[PDB]
């Protein structure tokens, strides 16, 4: 599951979930040009031991 | 035992620290000791009041219940429930003859409970890296041994067993248990762990060449802890990047990128950021450490910045008795990463030129540089120290620069105009500079520090600064050259024999040292099968060129201090007096003969002093070539 939610990530970057699971922490709001810098941001407790923290950080 | 539980948790906590990325490390669970899920291995009759058909049947079917490690029926398995020890009591009332056998088939029993309690005790989640597949290639045997007890099962079962048939069958089991059981204690006694029992492994094989009945048992079990070891290995070797998360490996890698990033100002690669671990090797790979090190020590540097590096072949190595796969895939390995080193060096990151913008400057290639730049400097330049402002002299260069031809090279711009801060004392004053002083620093790029060190940039700029003197003097007995284009007949004499003396001083430097071994290093770091030998030959290059000009010699040479002093004296002597003569014949001489004395003493002691040195004798002979000033004092 986390693997394909990594390669959902790199295909078309964005995923759904209702459930803390991934490495990204979403906010549900679309925004209006605040969107870049918000939106998406670095959950660090989801990153895998077999990861590290440049993999999560270049594929957010 | 007891022992186990303390190196286990520390061994956990070396990992934790060392790795950053670790996450979430196991608390081994409290439940396996209270609750067995280690160990599983933990009426009664006096059998000597028996009638015997009851007695031959009865010893031999609790007997065989007996060897497991637990209790049978009439023969006891005394309670350790620990240590490669175990003893049983058989019945202390049975007849003495039968008895007697009983006793002797004991030995397979402690020596299997024993060799059951190794398996048990060390499943446990840490412990050494051999350890762990040795358990399991331990294991193995187990099964085999259980095939003869399974016939021997089917045998007991159908009625029928006696113990002479018991005893003729244990007779070829016995020792294989006993080897095992050896191993075991000797595994468990010297707290080795790791590779140091790769050390015990590869030592006990040598040691069993009277049968190789257990030879060949302790080469199974090597031969089997060696296949992830390898695969481990080939991971190091193939890419920079070590793809086991774990460090179990000889080689360790410290963490100094916090120190050396985009700069290196150790050289920690080629020092002991990759370093060699005594404790992990096998001493079987002691003989290749080196090479095994060298190997991917070089592939982290091209598997770093962006070149597509990866195995170009891959072949299975194993431990084989005094006999080797290992040494053939080392070698190829080695040459592979050596090749793909210099290769994406030599042509990415050009060290030709930066080599070559090196001999251009502090060698000095190009002199129309040099005659532009020391005039149009010169006069900033002989001003005493701190009254030099290093902005001007960088301007002034980036004149001289480019109005000469050279303009050439790629890097020439890396060339900043600095000065040495403890002047003479970097050889082996503080107010003047600029008169004893000309120095640069040329900056060496990111793989090119590795290679080009600082010592080696300091040891350029000391050759440079020898080479300043010969400088300075000839241009100054150029200028007063032309002021003659009253006088002294033998002062210009005096003036023609420095002059004669400066030019072949750099000429030998030129035609002797610089282009010769310029030669040949253009062919002795491109014929090189690895980079331990292309540091040798940088390093040898400047070793060379220091050591058979005048920067080593055994007396260090005072009077060429003393001699280019009184060059300087004739030189601003005859300028004087020449402007405040025309612009005499006798005061004149007087001055100009006492710098003749001087200037003979001095270079009659330079050629005494280089004559017990000593190729590089060449110096010598070419002063003397005319056969006037052809040593006329005695040394030695």
């Amino acid at each position: 599951p986390v693997l394909s939610f990594l390669y959902r990530w790199i295909y078309d970057g964005e995923l759904e979930d209702t459930y803390h699971e991934f490495f990204v922490a979403s906010d549900p709001t679309v925004k209006t040009d605040r969107l870049w810098h918000d939106k998406y941001t670095l959950r660090k407790s989801m990153i895998p031991s077999f990861m590290t923290m440049d993999q999560s950080r270049k594929v957010l | 035992l007891q022992q186990s539980l303390e190196l286990k948790r520390k061994m956990l906590r070396d990992k934790q620290n060392k790795k950053n990325s670790g996450q979430h490390l196991p608390i081994f669970p409290a439940w396996v000791y209270e609750r067995p899920a280690l160990i599983g291995d933990f009426t009664a009759l006096p059998i000597g009041t028996l009638p015997l058909a009851s007695q031959e049947s009865a010893v031999v079917e609790d007997l065989l219940y007996v060897l497991v490690g637990v209790d049978g029926r009439y023969v006891s398995a005394q309670p350790l429930a620990g240590r490669q020890s175990r003893t049983f009591l058989v019945d202390p009332n049975l007849d003495l003859s039968i008895r007697e056998l009983v006793h002797r088939i004991l030995p397979v029993a402690a020596s299997y409970s024993a060799v059951t309690r190794f398996i048990e005790e060390k499943s446990s989640f840490e412990y050494g890296q051999v350890n762990h597949a040795l358990a399991a290639a331990m294991r193995t045997l187990v099964k085999e041994h259980l095939i003869l007890v399974s016939q021997l099962e089917q045998l007991h079962r159908q009625g029928l067993l006696s113990l002479q048939k018991l005893w003729f069958y244990i007779q070829p089991a016995m020792r294989t248990m006993d080897i095992l059981a050896s191993l075991a204690t000797s595994v468990d006694k010297g707290e080795c762990l790791g590779g140091s029992t790769l050390s015990l492994l590869h030592d006990r094989s040598f040691s069993y060449t009277g049968d190789s009945q257990a030879q060949e048992l302790c080469l199974y079990l090597t031969k089997a802890a060696s296949a992830p070891y390898f695969e481990v290995l080939e991971k190091w070797i193939y890419r920079g990047i070590i793809h086991d998360p774990y460090s179990e490996f000889m080689v360790e890698e410290h963490e100094l990128r916090k120190e050396r990033i985009q700069e290196d100002y150790n050289d920690k690669y080629w020092d002991q950021r990759y370093t060699i671990v005594q404790q992990q090797i096998p001493s079987f790979l002691q003989k290749m450490a080196d090479k095994i090190l060298s190997t991917g020590k070089y592939l982290n540097v091209v598997r770093e910045c962006g070149h597509d590096v990866t195995c170009p072949v891959a072949k299975e190595i194993i431990y084989t008795l005094k006999e080797r796969a290992y040494v053939e895939q080392i070698e190829k390995a080695f040459n592979y990463a050596s090749k793909v080193l210099l290769d994406f060096l030599m042509e990415e990151k050009e060290l030709v030129a930066h080599l070559r913008s090196i001999k251009r400057y502090f060698l000095m290639d190009q002199g129309d540089f040099f005659v532009h730049f020391m005039d149009l400097a010169e006069e900033e330049l002989r001003k005493p120290v701190e009254d030099i402002t290093p902005p001007r002299l960088e301007a002034l260069l980036e004149l001289a620069l480019r109005m000469s031809t050279a303009n050439t090279d790629p890097f020439k711009d890396d060339l900043k105009i600095d000065l040495m801060p403890h002047d003479l004392i970097t050889q082996l004053e503080l107010a003047l500079s600029g008169l004893e002083a000309f120095s640069f620093d040329y900056i060496v790029k990111w793989p090119l520090s590795l290679i080009i060190n600082r010592k080696a940039l300091t040891r350029y700029q000391m050759l440079f600064r020898h080479m300043f003197y010969c400088k300075h003097v000839e241009r100054q007995l150029c200028s007063v050259w032309i002021s003659n284009k009253q006088w002294f007949a033998g002062a210009f004499t005096l003036r023609q024999r420095m002059l004669n003396f400066v030019q072949n001083i750099q000429y030998y430097m030129m035609f002797e040292v610089m282009e010769p071994t310029w030669h040949i290093l253009e062919k002795n770091l491109k014929s090189a099968s690895n980079i331990d030998d292309v540091l040798g030959h940088h390093t040898g290059f400047l070793d060379t060129c220091l050591k058979d000009c005048m920067l080593t010699n055994p007396e260090l040479l005072k009077v060429f201090s003393k001699l280019m002093s009184v060059c300087v004296m004739f030189t601003n002597c005859m300028q004087k007096f020449t402007q405040s003569m025309k612009l005499l014949v006798s005061g004149f001489e007087a001055t100009i003969n006492k710098f003749d004395k001087n200037f003979s003493a001095h270079l009659l002691d330079l050629l005494a002093r280089l004559s017990i040195y000593s190729g590089m004798a060449s110096v010598i002979s070419r002063l003397d070539f005319n056969g006037f000033y052809t040593e006329r004092l005695e040394r030695l």
